[PDB]
RNA sequence: GGGAGCUUGACUGCGAGACGGACAUGUCGAGCAGGGACGAAAGUCGGGACUAGUGAUCCGGCACCUCUGAGUGGAAGGGG
RNA sequence: GGCAGCCAACGUGUUGGCUGGGUAGGGGAGCGUCCUGCAUCCGGUGAAGCCGCCGAGUGAUCGAGUGGUGGAGGGUGUGG
RNA sequence: AAGUCCAAGAGUGCGGCAGUGAGACGGCGGGGGAUAAGCUCCGUGCGUCGAGAGGGAAACAGCCCAGAUCGCCGGCUAAG
RNA sequence: CUGUGGGUAGGGGUGAAAGGCCAAUCAAACUCCGUGAUAGCUGGUUCUCCCCGAAAUGCAUUUAGGUGCAGCGUCGCAUG
RNA sequence: CGUAGACGGUGAGAGCCCGGUACGUGAAAACCCGACGUCUGUCUUGAUGGUGUUCCCGAGUAGCAGCGGGCCCGUGGAAUCUGCUGUGAAUCUGCCGGGACCACCCGGUAAGCCUGAAUACUUCCCAGUGACCGAUAGCGGAUUAGUACCGUGAGGGAAUGGUGAAAAGUACCCCGGGAGGGGAGUGAAAGAGUACCUGAAACCGUGCGCUUACAAUCCGUCAGAGCCCUCGACGUGUCGUGGGGUGAUGGCGUGCCUUUUGAAGAAUGAGCCUGCGAGUCAGGGACAUGUCGCGAGGUUAACCCGGGUGGGGUAGCCGCAGCGAAAGCGAGUCUGAAUAGGGCGUAUCCACACAAGAGUGUGUGGUGUAGUGGUGUGUUCUGGACCCGAAGCGGAGUGA
RNA sequence: AAGUGUUUAAGGGCGCAUGGUGGAUGCCUUGGCACUGGGAGCCGAUGAAGGACGUAGGAGGCUGCGAUAAGCCUCGGGG
């Protein structure tokens, strides 16, 4: 039985060239009128997964 | 590869039963009940082996105190005087002298009394 | 000689199995599981986080699409070309595969900035600007085929 | 804090550096476009005196885009 | 006096000196059992098993030491 | 700045493989209670028990002394 | 009231109605199978020794006796 | 000497004793596949390769609509396939598919069609094999076994192997009603007597040694008086480096396990012994830790051949690169109307320059980057997944 | 004159010896389990699968076989 990858984790996380798992940031989907553009710029782009969550996110991506 | 565990089990069972040989009741017959007592037996052996030194020192001290007071001196002042005189005879052999060589014990008592200060209670 | 009884594993090769739950002198009783709980009798799923929105559900799904028609290329660098063909000569997909620079059946894209110093007739599916510049400076010929 | 002018820093759109606080949150120097004030005078001042005034993800909209377009001369059918 | 990591040594690195209560738990190293590749030993001049004696090892445990019963297998080494 | 000097078995980062996420009492600083509870809830590079034997507290997890590598017909002490 | 022979069968029967009875079992009989149901809950989990050695906290939680992460235990890096 | 040492049996390890084994080989009859016959339709009776314009040629079907099913596709933009309901196409300028459509097109010719062998499984039969079990195991079943027994029924469902080489199975006598014994005999052995290989523990006796009826005991442990045997000085009982027991008496001493803040706990479990009873296995699964091969390469999967574990097998997989949502380059890329300003990447590490003290950059040279396949162990994934345990749920039946 | 003083075991404990019960252990096997390679892959109104009752000189079970009843005929093999 092949280890199935977690669909949600695969859709929410990516690995860079060096293997860094990257993710997008929450609170940037709607309710944006009250959010200053500095906040949305902070929430923009991709950030490396926190070391605490890295183990479980790797588990979900690999199997 | 089915393995029957009698050969391996009976080894420790015989060990514990032979060790508990002499125990009263189930403790000498049943391995499980012998094992409980064997735990206690060996814990007690360790504890009493540590405490045997204190028990024998207590016996020696009691005998030395008896001999000292027979010689008209307390045990504490006898030890103080022996230390002042530099006599390094342990309490074991002090009790051995007290029993087997009372004359030698009296000589040591005289040495200790001579080495004691002129006034044991002096502020010195 | 070496007979069968002279064969032994490499030092540090084999390791004893951790036979758990065999007396208290080893990982006994609970077998490394500790006292009561879920984990005392089963494995907690990796995606479970105690009931709070898991990370893989509170984080937004990555933006974009995958483009099932993407034309990805197997890349060759002119530095690898130099190492593989110090004398020069014609270069194409066949001999790139032979030298082990690309997959056997793929669209090869040549490229590079690693000081191409050999006249080479390189025939790949595509080239980069620096690939063409390096080929020309070295005196070779880039051909997209 | 209280009044006044500007005419819309109503300073917005692209934002190295640093940081404070697990995700989330929060601070701003500074560079560029465009402007607002003040101009002589400087070249200076990134929502509200500051901390609450909010709700992840999913799923859907709605505007714009140099993206995609399941053979395509090509379009319609998804994304940013 | 006996046993368990690091340090110095000059040379084959095994000697000396600085070191250890433990539940969950982690790491290391082992005892015993069975089945097996190969090697080699013991066995109706008595295998195993069992009951002892005498002992032995830091532990699991040991017994190519030994007596009794027994009647056909077993030990050791290195691997699986 | 030094001190700890055969390092603390130190701190940090990354991968270990975890269990733990019911704590208890005692001293100090407090909340609730009646400034009761062997009460309850906090803080304490505070302790101990948990997970800690040994000695003293008559007995007596949490107090006091003191952290058990093993032996000894040794010695000195701790609290008492 | 009774004998004999019949009929009604399980979410169904029968019930002068008590959830009564339906083979000593009934708020949904029994047997087999799904099936080794599932249980964050109890219980059990078997040889040894050497080294180290916790936690009972924070945040979150359809969460509060569960769990995720962090804190705290366990080899190799850098560090002297 | 064996072209036959496979495996068994035979009074204990047998190639040469026997059944056999390698291999001299064998079928009347019956049943299975081969060659030649009788037997079975189509032609020479002008087709057959070329010529050419025009007419005719597979239906309640395709399509469509509603409601469903199934496809990665859970109704979605929803194609292809399909059930039911309704409505319903011509003849190649047709029709259908390419996940709408002009069509540039390509592919194919459904519904009237139908029809082939080459891959799964084993009740049964034959020959074999096992780092499978070996009588609580292995099938429930080595034994009356689906039997006994239980249940009205469906159904549930056991326990029970070993004398010896050979019954040689103990004649005869004695005690006894017998049973059971004692002589005697058989036997290598009755320390093999149809209660029978060995014969453990629990449990139950009998004999001997010490001890114990003034004593308060987690039943032990440390001292320890008193009561027998192994070598000798000495010559004879008191010593010893010596060597086991029994335990008057004294000190200390609160079972084990689980679970707890904490249990000797008057919390849980255990009457005892023996046997059994719980982290195991599958998979190129996933994540981390020694070895082959490289040199950027590692590997094969299915499969083929081999009487094996061996040889082939490049499909694929992983490395080989990245940034991007994609289009784009390449150590670059993305964001950016703004050679304006940043993230992710260019292994790593040295040196020399230019910018910098906002703490380090930008170039230049030099070392050239290490992943991969087996098997290493620990975790983890999907499976019951360390083991045991519900009440209850469903399907099919059995019961008045 | 006072004081000292071994000496019993109804029973029990411990140990050793010697037995019984029991059926563990060891060594086995007539039996299972998992497979491999082949055969055959259907039987039945010409009465199947499966049975009840019978059947041998003698009681019953299993086996075989059906009033032709541990059996009848033919053809082969073997001695």
């Amino acid at each position: 039985p092949k280890a199935k990858t977690h669909s949600g984790a695969s859709k929410r996380f990516r690995r860079t060239g060096t293997g860094k798992i990257v993710r997008q940031k929450a609170n940037r989907r709607h309710l944006l009128e009250h959010k200053p553009t500095k906040r949305t710029r902070r929430l923009d782009g991709r950030t490396t997964v926190s070391a605490a969550d890295n183990s479980r996110i790797n588990k979900l991506l690999n199997g | 590869a089915r393995v029957k565990r009698a050969l391996n089990a009976q080894k420790k069972r015989r060990t514990v039963l032979k060790a508990s040989k002499g125990y009263r009741g189930q403790r000498s017959r049943l391995y499980r009940k012998a094992k409980e007592q064997q735990l206690h037996s060996l814990t007690y052996a360790y504890r009493d082996r540590r405490a045997r030194k204190g028990e024998f020192r207590k016996l020696w001290i009691s005998r030395i105190n008896a001999a000292a007071r027979a010689n008209d001196i307390t045990y504490n002042r006898l030890i103080q005087g022996l230390k002042a005189a530099g006599v390094e005879v342990d309490r074991k052999n002090l009790a051995e002298l007290a029993v087997s060589d009372p004359a030698a014990f009296t000589a040591l008592v005289d040495v200790a009394r001579a080495a004691l200060p002129e006034d044991v209670n002096a502020p010195s | 000689v070496i007979k069968l009884h002279d064969l032994k594993p490499a030092p540090g090769e084999k390791k004893a199995k951790t036979r758990v739950g065999r007396g208290e002198g080893s990982k006994g009783k609970t077998a490394g599981r500790g006292t009561k709980g879920t984990k005392a009798r089963k494995n907690v799923p990796v995606m479970f986080e105690g009931g709070q929105m898991p990370i893989h559900m509170r984080l937004p799904k990555l933006k974009g699409f995958k483009n099932r028609f993407r034309t990805e290329y197997q890349v060759v660098n002119v530095g690898d070309i130099n190492k593989a063909f110090p004398q020069g000569g014609t270069v194409g997909v066949d001999e790139l595969v032979a030298k082990g620079l690309v997959r056997k059946n793929s669209l090869v894209k040549v490229l590079g900035d690693g000081k191409l110093t050999v006249k080479v007739d390189v025939t790949a599916n595509k080239f980069s600007g620096s690939a063409r510049e390096a080929i020309t400076a070295a005196g070779g010929s880039a051909t997209e085929l």
